[PDB]
RNA sequence: UCCCCCGUGCCCAUAGCGGCGUGGAACCACCCGUUCCCAUUCCGAACACGGAAGUGAAACGCGCCAGCGCCGAUGGUACUGGGCGGGCGACCGCCUGGGAGAGUAGGUCGGUGCGGGGG
RNA sequence: UUGACUGGGGCGGUCGCCUCCUAAAAGGUAACGGAGGCGCCCAAAGGUCCCCUCAGGCGGGACGGAAAUCCGCCGGAGAGCGCAAGGGUAGAAGGGGGCCUGACUGCGAGGCCUGCAAGCCGAGCAGGGGCGAAAGCCGGGCCUAGUGAACCGGUGGUCCCGU
RNA sequence: AAAAUG
RNA sequence: CGCGGGGUGGAGCAGCCUGGUAGCUCGUCGGGCUCAUAACCCGAAGGUCGUCGGUUCAAAUCCGGCCCCCGCAACCA
């Protein structure tokens, strides 16, 4: 909700940015492949989240929106679009942890986020923990 | 007119009960005293030719120097006056003429003034150094009541050499500041 | 204003451009001359 | 037909042409007096021993030699020219 | 030669901030005064002149400390001149040279020319 | 006679100049691509010499917002720099003061940029000046926008021509 | 020769 | 989709390009006249100026962002 904008396209290279760790929560999403998730689709996930497990648990989503984009109404050239009308979006790199979920079973849990990779537009992948870390 | 009581007492009276009340080595490491800084806010130089370098003099003779036609450093809609000019004048008595105006002050100003009943102990509140304003300016010796044109007092700033407020409000209980513990 | 310095009691101009309203008219200011070396150069 | 009805906001047509800057005479070229050495935004390059600016920041060599760049970090970047024999 | 100190330059934070003790014989400063020079939109505060009684408390100098700041590898990757495969595509990968940024280990409360005064 | 551009034309928008971006780490670089300015202003907002250093934050202070003016610490730049943006900048280009008028005349090595013609920088010499003890600085303004070939005339001036 | 209703 | 006009006390209209002063009629309120109501008379009140911010010392007023309101165009195949 700030700055200047109506910006440029560009695009997804490699996913160097494609693989963080979970943060928080216990389990996760992980995104396979590149692409723009429009809130449209983080909330049509999240919420089915939540939903999943009615007063269950707690629910971080990591992506965040923030790209405009933009789109003609329906005719020729002249100056770039409308922009927006639809919305945002977020940009997501091969491996990036989308959402991750916390205290709950792994059984309520990892069948919880399953349901989330239907409404992304992309191929995941589902991860537990114990990883990376800064400790000795 | 050279040398004040005030000044005088301050060293053989002062120095010492505050060498050992407190206890310290090196006369500088002492709290001495430099500097007092009587300045006035007034209200405006608006409409009506205002010219209120009246109060300018007024307050010269209250002290000794001629203070500083302060000026606007930003422009305030809110309250008219703004960009520049304006006045808030402002004056720094050091050595001599400091201690005397003070001597003068702690004798016969606070007294008398309007009621009193002492000082604030909380305005050092710690930082090094005082503070206190005073609403009438015809509570000075040298001014009458049949000059004043309209009241309109201001604000004193005093510097002390020293840092805690303990030390710096001892000095000054000493030169005989009340205080409404 | 487009401005111009007439050396009293001769030729030349030096080609200036005042402010009018803006605090103006008297321009005149010690400038050099072609006829022979200086003088003050007014106005006009 | 099927035609539309298209238009233009366009607000931003607009843009003022180069007026190509930066280092004319890297180190090391040997440079006549006069020599314009940098054409800068600010003072990107200060002025070093033999080098002078003007109204827009241009240095130039103000004698004939070779030119020398060098750091100074919180002083800031010179450069100079160095005469010869 | 090696110490101490007053001027100065250079490297341009590993010399910084903040702590902790020390130094007054010299230097330095603060101090002693406002007659003269000259001073502050008002103040000898600062500029300035004349003096040296007192001090190392301020300030500066010199040491020690890692808590903040600054520096900071090696490894390893990202990316990449050039060359090149797979797949329908979205994209994935190899060969040959280059090679960070973050983060780790760790480093640091300086270094160094010139001229002076003193043992 | 009733312009051109234009993802056909008309309608609409635009047409020169400045500043970011696009622009792919020298320049340069398109699109009816993204986003803002200019067609002025200063007789001090210009010279030079001499001084001062910000904005904020935290306390303390008669009237006094949440910054009127004071005092005290902390604060290397986030203020300021006439107006857009950018670069630059306190070891000043910022704030104040005293004298000034180089917002000169004659010139101009050597370059920047560049199809042309335009635009830009400029040391130095001469003359006669300003400020400073001096070294010195001074041909307008921290810098880039604030502008228009020629032709045709108008006002002056002058060594020239004048059937 | 004269300034609505209940 | 595009142009351009307009949102101001309760209603209906000014004030805005020329920034600091909100004006008019109607109605609301109080007091008179009258047996009483009207009418008539005297005297008052009442406006975040559509909204979310920007420039300025100061914004009804100047510059952009939408929200309803009104008009004009939307043509050749």
């Amino acid at each position: 909700r700030m700055k200047y904008r109506k910006q440029q396209r560009g695009r997804l290279k490699g996913a160097t940015k494609g693989g963080d760790y979970v943060a928080f929560g216990d389990y996760g999403l992980v995104a396979l492949e590149p692409a723009w998730i429009t809130a449209q689709q983080i909330e049509a996930a999240r919420v089915a989240m939540v939903r999943h497990f009615r007063r269950g648990g707690k629910i971080f989503i990591r992506i965040f929106p923030d790209k405009p984009y933009t789109k003609k109404p329906l005719e020729v050239r002249m100056g770039k679009g409308k922009g927006n009308v639809e919305g945002y979006v977020a940009v997501v790199k091969p491996g990036r942890v989308m959402f991750e979920v916390a205290g709950v079973t792994e059984e309520q849990a990892m069948e919880a986020l399953r349901i989330a990779g239907h409404k992304l537009p992309i191929k995941t992948k589902i991860v537990r923990r114990d990883a990376y870390d800064e400790a000795q | 007119p050279l040398d004040v009581a005030l000044k005088r007492k301050y060293y053989e009276e002062v120095r010492p009960e505050l060498i050992r009340r407190f206890g310290y080595q090196n006369v500088w490491e002492v709290p001495r005293l430099e500097k007092v800084v009587i300045n006035q806010g007034l209200g405006e130089a608006k409409e009506d030719a205002r010219i209120l370098e009246k109060a300018a003099q007024e307050l010269a003779l209250i002290t000794g120097q001629k203070p500083a036609v302060t000026r606007a450093k930003k422009s305030i809609s809110n309250f008219k006056l703004r960009k520049g000019m304006p006045i808030g004048l402002r004056v720094t008595l050091r050595r001599d003429r400091m201690w005397i105006f003070l001597e003068k002050l702690l004798n016969v100003a606070l007294p008398r003034i309007r009621d009193f009943r002492g000082l604030n102990p909380n305005s050092f509140d710690g930082r090094g150094n005082y503070n206190l304003g005073l609403r009438e300016q015809l509570i000075f010796p040298e001014i009458t009541y049949d000059m004043v044109d309209a009241l309109r007092g201001m604000d004193i700033a005093v510097v002390t050499t020293a840092e805690t407020d303990e030390e710096a409000r001892a000095l000054l209980e000493l030169l005989g500041f009340p205080f409404r513990k | 204003l487009l401005l111009e310095c007439t050396e009293c009691k001769r030729r030349n101009y030096a080609t200036e451009k005042n402010k009018r309203n803006t605090p103006n008219k008297l321009e005149l200011r010690k400038y050099c001359p072609w006829c022979r070396k200086h003088t003050v150069h007014r106005e006009v | 037909m099927a035609h539309k009805k298209g238009l233009g906001s366009t607000r931003n047509g607009r843009d003022s042409q180069a007026k190509r800057l930066g280092v004319k005479r890297y180190e090391g070229q040997v440079v006549r007096a006069g020599n314009i050495l940098v054409r800068q935004r600010g003072t990107r390059f200060k002025p070093g021993k033999n080098v002078g600016m003007g109204r827009d920041f241009t240095l130039f060599a103000l004698v004939d030699g070779v030119v020398e760049f060098q750091d100074r970090g919180r002083l800031g970047r010179y450069v100079h020219v160095r005469p010869l024999a």
